[PDB]
């Protein structure tokens, strides 16, 4: 058995990983030096008809629910093509920005669809990586030998399309974006092989959980976008405490920030001068979760050189200024603890875990076709299974409801789309129209889009 | 000692 990388990404009809349906899907699957190693996969799903498309989201994706619906195949079908793809064993499954986007959706539609959220980026040797991370910390700690497109502002960009194009690589097609991630992914790999290679060995979580000493306070390099391109995504933080309540999130503080209000405050003001940012100036609560299961970059502080630092405009002298005042401080420890100590099941991923009877159960719903589901004597103990099952027939099999089951379902439409709703709705369009009146192939989405509410709605 |  070989290890692969499989590159993918969605297209969807919105922002919303769970609220919104996915469009289309893209994959191609790669050897461990980014070698194509199979053929394209890229296919549509079929939206069903409790839902409306974001207009705008059509208008960046160019594809309209008509084509979608007619090309496609029901978000079950959908989703057991994408499964078989993400489960095959020793798969490192990666894209761009899919920690935050492409992976929510993929667990929202497996949850949806009664397979497990989780195991397909875990299971048989399977992790998960995404190369916008990589592309972020190897500006930020390793330039040299790519060139960095600057945006109109004078701050990086790391949109694919400037990437390849400063690199003189060739960037056209649901493919084109998967394409592209590769590129960026061998253009890493060539011009800084050891940043590329540790960056891989630590998406693994254990291995993350190594470079985290909380009794001591080890300062880390750390690469999130919440820094802000502005200081090219990066700063030295310092772990205070574990989170209190997900196991996976660890408590870090920003050194280059004002730890003043850690000392001086308590708790409970806090807890909303974190929430309520950037209306108080009140200097900012440095103050932020890592979680070992979302892939962060992390290294040992001295990684970021001085010259580095310099490069970034860091202040390196200030944050060790409060790396020591910090230590000398464990009361801003328990401090820190203390501040973190929807009726549409849709929205529930996140309300716990199935236990291992719930999600075996959930497992002979996938087994039973379609036809049987009315006929099932299998009980459950977790509350939103009755709910995705009644909303999984409805969505995907229509032709195997009953009587009270249609009735049911027309409730749920009618709950949706509201007098309200289709009047907004409709209206959008039109200004959309408006405002894009000089461009004319949106013009022409945005009319599709008008065609399909009046169609599935009344 | 450093890993990149
Ligand atoms: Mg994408
Ligand atoms: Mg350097």
């Amino acid at each position: 058995q070989q290890s692969t990388f499989l590159f993918h990404d969605y297209e969807t009809f919105g922002t919303h990983p769970a609220l919104d349906r996915p469009a289309q899907f893209a994959a191609i699957r790669t050897d461990s030096e980014f070698n194509v190693i199979g053929e394209p996969e890229v296919f549509y799903c079929k939206p069903a008809d409790d839902y409306l498309p974001q207009p705008g989201a059509v208008l960046i994706t160019g594809i309209t629910p008509q084509e979608a619906r007619a090309k496609g195949e029901n978000e079950a079908a959908f989703a057991a093509r994408i499964h078989s793809l993400f489960t095959v064993p020793k798969t490192c499954i990666l894209g761009y920005n899919n920690v935050r986007f492409d992976d929510e959706v993929t667990r929202n539609i497996f949850y949806r669809n009664f397979y497990d959220p989780y195991a397909w980026s875990w299971q048989h040797d399977n992790s998960r990586w995404d190369l916008l991370d990589v592309m972020r910390a190897c500006y930020a700690l390793r330039p040299e030998g790519i060139n960095w497109p600057e945006n109109d502002d004078g701050l990086p960009s790391f949109r694919l399309e400037h990437l390849t194009k400063a690199n003189g690589i060739e960037h056209s097609d649901a493919m084109a974006d998967v394409y592209a991630t590769i590129a960026m992914a061998k253009l890493v790999k060539t011009r800084q092989p050891r940043l590329f290679d540790y960056l891989f060995t630590h998406r693994n979580k254990h291995k993350l959980m190594a470079l985290i000493d909380v009794p001591q306070m080890k300062p880390l390099v750390h690469v999130s976008g919440m820094f802000g391109a502005w200081r090219g995504n990066t700063s030295w933080v310092a772990p205070l405490a574990w989170h209190p309540e997900n196991r996976n999130a660890v408590i870090m503080v920003d050194l280059a920030g004002d730890i003043s209000p850690l000392l001086e405050l308590d708790s409970d003001t806090l807890r909303e001068r974190l929430y309520t940012a950037k209306t108080d100036l009140n200097a900012a609560v440095p103050v932020k979760l890592v979680h070992i299961n979302k892939c962060p970059v992390l290294a040992q502080a001295n990684t970021l050189r001085p010259e580095d630092a310099d490069r970034l405009g860091i202040n390196r002298q200030h944050c060790l200024d409060n790396l020591k005042i910090l230590r000398e401080n464990p009361q801003v420890r328990e401090k820190v603890v203390a501040i973190f100590a929807s009726d549409n099941v849709d929205a529930q991923l996140y309300n716990g875990f199935f236990s291992d009877a719930d999600r075996a159960a959930m497992k002979i719903v996938l087994e039973t076709e379609p036809r049987n589901l009315p006929a099932l004597d299998i009980t459950f103990v977790d509350k939103r299974i009755e709910k995705l099952l009644f909303n999984y027939r409805a969505r995907n099999f229509p032709g195997t409801l009953d009587y009270a089951e249609q009735q049911r379902w027309l409730e749920h439409r009618r709950q949706v789309f509201t007098p309200e709703f289709l009047q907004g709705y409709a209206d959008e369009l039109q200004m959309l129209v408006q405002q894009y009146a000089d461009d004319k192939e949106k013009v022409a989405l945005l009319k599709a889009l008008w065609q399909y509410a009046d169609e599935i709605v009344e | 000692d450093i890993p990149f």
